């Protein structure tokens, strides 16, 4: 079972870094 | 076990700090984005003219009322959905 919950919290760190990339490039395009 | 735990511990420390971080960088871009709508609806409302200055001589019941303005002169006006 903790491989599920390992599993997820990778897939969970996957998903902030496509959020912290996805606001990175919000960021410039609402300064422009 | 070892293995399982430690790595799970690790991505939960990872995990919150990069959550800090979105809230940080969230919160930047929802007060750049409030002020860009901002900007955006001054410059819409800005394209809108200036709806003159007048003073109300007598009320003459619902939707006609009595204006007079600048040298225009006296006008009867239907009130708005106020």
């Amino acid at each position: 079972d903790l491989y599920s919950r390992y599993k997820k919290l990778q897939q969970e760190l996957e998903f902030l870094e496509v959020q912290e990339e996805y606001i990175k490039d919000e960021q410039k395009n609402l300064k422009k | 076990r070892q293995y399982y735990l430690s790595k799970i511990e690790e991505l939960q420390l990872i995990v919150n700090d990069k959550s800090q971080n979105l809230r940080r960088l969230q919160a930047q871009r929802n007060e750049l984005n409030a002020k860009v709508r901002l900007l955006r609806e001054e410059l819409q409302l800005l394209q809108e003219q200036g709806s003159y200055v007048g003073e109300v001589v007598r009320a003459m019941d619902k939707k006609k009322v009595l204006v007079k303005v600048h040298p225009e002169g006296k006008f009867v006006v239907d009130v708005d959905k106020n």
